[PDB]
């Protein structure tokens, strides 16, 4: 069953950094 | 549930794609 | 059944055997890790006597690798992690020659968790408990003479195997610090200091060594630095300025 | 998460009632506690948004006094296998903290050195948030006799967090703290120790702390058959038997004059009042040991020893500048970070 | 309690105390294991040892130890030659996670195998291979065919998606979302033309997938042959309208030379009627 959900935190997580990555970039 | 699993796959690929891009961006824009 | 009989015997050949026997009717005990420091009477009881009789009989024996399977086993009889309502006489014998096994080990931690274990103030005070507790005072000093004595409780029992154990620390720290303070000194001093009676025996450990010797000991030593390598010779150091220049550029190493 | 939040806050609230008001006693309560205990182990997954640790709190922090409450053990256990380590972090290290505080209290550390191993396991946390974790961690590492890294994370303890609760709290970090320097055996200022934790407090490990740098048993023996209670208050004992050994190590230490001879004799008269007649084997000791150095000649009744104007002419400063920099060098790379 | 006192039987030699000792051990894990941590290494002597031969049940334990300890990989190797202590359908989160990763095995696998002959690895374990077929019939009792075709796909292998082809109606839709994913999912070639070219062989034995689809994975492949011959049954039926749909699906789809082999072979056949 857990599979889908480990898939699943991972993607929350690396789109926070790209968020914060990208803020610096357009500044 | 196991069927779901392909369709966020495709999400995290996508990601890791974008993500380089904007660190040699960054190297680019200072010179 | 056995125990009585047992305990007959010995007043020791023929016990190291009834052991073998003795162990074999625990196996049929369904309660041999069940404890709780509580009464249940006869459950409890029963193994109790059995382990503490086989304990007893392994330091008659002198049989050390038998004696840490027992004490682990009995351990648990006495606290659980603590509370303590089924008493032994023996309870503190074990427990004070077992401080001073782990002292000739040479574990000073042991020492410490034991006493996070048990605590308290009954602890420190009883005479039993306080032969242990003296002597690694005195251990950590450095005092060679408050070690050296043969009264108390314990001296009794199983001390006698380990007074070897610890005389032979205590003698190689004495050599180590002769040949720092002195560069010479006479030959029968030394055999006074190493409190063995016979100088034949201090001659011998003298040899093995390997110093020469007159009616004089010879000892010479003196060192030398800022020439051998340092940090402060500057071949080492331009390596470490490396790292420290490239950590505050940007590098980073 | 809009209507989750008030069905568990009026579980909350019906906890902080019924003490007393519905009890009397701290044991009376409890059987009201269990009952509802049990929605949290209704849902598994389908929350991670909890706090659930109060309930069985409440019921824990009597058995620290010395009770008989041991029970909780085998409930927190079985709550660290619920959350996977993949799922639901932050909620399993704050119960890891409190199972951690349990078994400190009581008996072997060692189970302790194991649920460090799984400290630093993936976590979607960080366990320097409650500062309290470092606090226990610090008295793990006490025993072990490692006094400067019970240091570092005791200190780091003290920063962001007191200005509130420091009440208790600061206290007692404070106390063992002060029992660290006299082991570690360098002990600081005086004019320091006096504002930390609450004036009253401060005077018992005060006067220990000042016997300490006087460096004389017989002070240090008077001063601590008063307090035995405090070493027994705290649950660490250790400490009593430790430090007695620390004051005949600084005493050496403390009588460190100049010239290249010095009477044995007259290293011999100071020591009298540290020891009976003991001490040409301590000196030994020590010079041995390599804290200080020397030459004694029991024949000629003198101790010869080495010189020193050399200070600032080899390495020892160069450490230091390595060691200085670089603290100010992660701050300098912090406030960019912002 | 200290787990000291148990844990030492182990270590004497008398393989009656070892085995009595084991029963009490299998029970107390869960609440010793940091303890037991420590000692894993000895407890992994026993088993290895053929001069024991509780050694099935020394592994399932060493296993759970790891699983509290957090190696997963390392528990299921023991496993494996615990062999018949493991079982399936227990309801347990132990059991749920092991036949997970067991699917990640075969996966980790698969690459390898795809750059040697397809099927399996010289390197294969027969233990595992077990465990997926007892997951399969597992989902099989559920009668779900949505998480059929996902395990298949996923898992690499061809053979059991196959077996999980049933029934008529409900095919269609199944086939249409099997067809996207295949694409979609996969830019790896070698794979992914082999599970249409499977399907091939399940499209004859229905009277229609798909008048269309049959002809589309046609022009996939590009197999100038293979169009003859389907095209050549429909004139001797005399079936004008199948005959019609292929014509136009072809022409619109497909390149001058793929046409040119087509009309080669209809041309010496006839007009098709």
């Amino acid at each position: 069953l857990s599979k889908i959900e480990e898939l699943q935190l991972i993607v929350n997580d690396k789109s926070q950094n790209l968020r914060r990555l990208q803020a610096q970039r357009n500044e | 549930l196991y069927s779901r699993y392909k369709k966020l796959q495709q999400e995290l690929e996508f990601l890791e794609v974008q993500e380089e891009y904007i660190k040699d961006e960054q190297k680019n824009l200072k010179k | 059944a056995a125990s009585r009989k047992m305990a007959a015997a010995a007043v020791l050949s023929k016990c190291g055997e009834e052991l073998g026997r003795l162990k074999l009717v625990l196996l049929e005990l369904n309660f041999l890790p069940t404890t709780g420091t509580k009464l249940t009477k006869q459950q409890l009881i029963l193994a109790r006597d059995i382990l503490e009789i086989g304990a007893q009989w392994s330091i008659l024996r002198k049989d050390i690798p038998s004696f840490e399977r027992y004490m682990a086993q009995l351990k648990c009889y006495y606290f659980d992690y603590k509370e303590q309502l089924p008493e032994s006489a023996y309870m503190h014998q074990l427990l004070g020659l077992n401080l001073l096994f782990l002292l000739s080990q040479n574990r000073v931690a042991e020492f410490h968790t034991e006493l996070e274990r048990l605590p308290a103030k009954d602890i420190q005070t009883n005479v039993y408990i306080k032969h242990p507790v003296s002597l690694e005072q005195y251990l950590m000093e450095g005092s060679y003479n408050k070690v050296f004595l043969a009264k108390g409780n314990i001296p009794a029992e199983s001390y006698t195997f380990f007074i070897d154990i610890l005389l032979d620390t205590i003698r190689d720290e004495i050599a180590g610090c002769i040949e720092k303070a002195y560069e010479k000194i006479l030959f029968t001093e030394a055999t006074r200091i190493l409190f063995f009676n016979t100088p034949k025996k201090m001659t011998d450990y003298a040899k093995k060594r390997g110093w020469v010797l007159g009616p004089n000991n010879y000892y010479s030593f003196a060192s030398q630095q800022q020439k051998p390598e340092d940090t402060t010779i500057p071949s080492t150091e331009l390596a470490k300025q490396v790292i420290e220049y490239a950590r505050q550029l940007e590098m980073i190493v | 998460s809009t209507p989750l939040l008030p069905e568990v806050e009026a579980y909350l609230q019906l906890l902080v009632v019924i003490f007393m008001m519905n009890s009397k006693r701290y044991k009376e309560a409890q059987k009201i506690s269990d009952d509802l205990m049990q929605k949290i182990s209704t849902q598994n997954r389908r929350a991670l948004d909890l706090v659930a640790a109060k309930c069985y709190y409440y019921h824990a922090r009597v058995y620290e006094f010395l009770d008989k409450l041991d029970v909780v053990r085998s409930f927190l256990h079985a709550r660290l296998r619920t959350a996977t380590l993949r799922h639901d972090a932050d909620g399993q290290a704050t119960l890891l903290n409190l199972l951690l505080r349990n078994y400190l209290h009581y008996s072997l550390y060692d189970q302790a050195e194991k649920l460090v191993s799984k400290s630093v396991f993936p976590e979607q946390a960080n366990n320097n948030e409650w500062a309290r974790y470092l606090y226990y961690t610090g008295r793990i590492k006490a025993i072990q006799l490692e006094y400067s890294e019970a240091r570092r994370t005791m200190t780091n303890a003290l920063r962001k967090a007191p200005q509130h609760t420091a009440v208790g709290f600061k206290q007692t970090v404070h106390k063992l703290l002060i029992v660290v320097e006299l082991l570690l055996g360098e002990i600081p200022d005086r004019l320091q120790f006096r504002q930390p934790s609450l004036k009253r407090s401060l005077m018992p490990y005060f006067l220990l702390t000042q016997a300490v740098r006087t460096g004389n048993l017989a002070k240090f023996n008077q001063v601590l058959d008063q307090f035995g209670e405090k070493f027994q208050a705290d649950g660490t004992y250790t400490l009593i038997i430790r430090l007695r050994h620390n004051v005949i190590k600084t005493g050496v230490r403390m009588i460190s004059l100049s010239y290249s001879r010095i009477s044995l004799a007259d290293i011999a008269q100071k020591l009298q009042l540290d020891s009976p007649e003991d001490a040409e084997f301590i000196v030994a000791k020590a010079i041995r040991d390599g804290v200080i150095e020397a030459s004694i000649n029991h024949e000629k009744g003198y101790v010869q020893s080495k010189e020193m104007i050399d200070i600032y002419s080899t390495r020892e400063p160069q450490l230091a500048f390595h060691q200085r920099i670089s603290f100010c060098l992660d701050i300098h790379n912090m406030s960019v970070k912002a | 309690t200290s787990a000291a006192g148990i844990i030492s039987l182990l270590d004497e030699d008398e393989p009656q105390l070892k085995e009595f000792a084991l029963h009490k051990l299998n029970a107390v894990v869960n609440d010793f294991w940091a303890e037991i941590s420590e000692s894993v290494d000895k407890i992994e002597v026993l088993y290895e040892d053929e001069g024991f031969r509780s050694r099935q049940f020394a592994a399932l334990v060493a296993s759970k130890v790891f699983y509290h300890l957090g190696a997963f990989e390392e528990s299921l190797n023991y496993a494996l030659g615990a062999g018949d202590l493991f079982n399936v359908n227990d309801n347990s989160e132990y059991v749920e996670t092991i036949i997970a990763k067991c699917i990640d095995h075969y996966t980790k696998q698969c690459v390898e195998n795809a750059d040697l002959p397809e099927g399996e690895k010289k390197p294969i374990d027969q233990r595992l291979e077990g465990i997926v077929n007892k997951m399969f019939q597992r989902c099989l009792d559920d009668h779900k065919y949505k998480q059929a075709i996902g395990i298949a796909l996923e898992t690499r292998r061809l053979d059991v998606f196959e077996k999980t082809i049933l029934e008529s109606n409900d095919v269609p839709g199944m086939l249409a979302y099997s067809l996207k994913l295949c694409m979609s999912l996969m830019q790896n070639k070698q794979f992914r033309n082999k599970v249409l070219r499977v399907l091939v062989k399940i499209y004859m034995n229905l009277e229609k997938p798909d008048f269309i689809n049959v002809c589309q994975c046609l022009i996939f492949l590009d197999d100038p042959q293979a169009v003859s011959d389907i095209l050549e049954k429909l004139v001797k039926e005399d079936n004008l309208l199948m005959a019609y749909q292929i014509c136009f699906d072809l022409y619109e789809s497909a390149s001058q030379q793929f046409l040119s082999s087509v009309i080669q072979n209809l041309r010496t056949v006839g007009t098709p009627i």
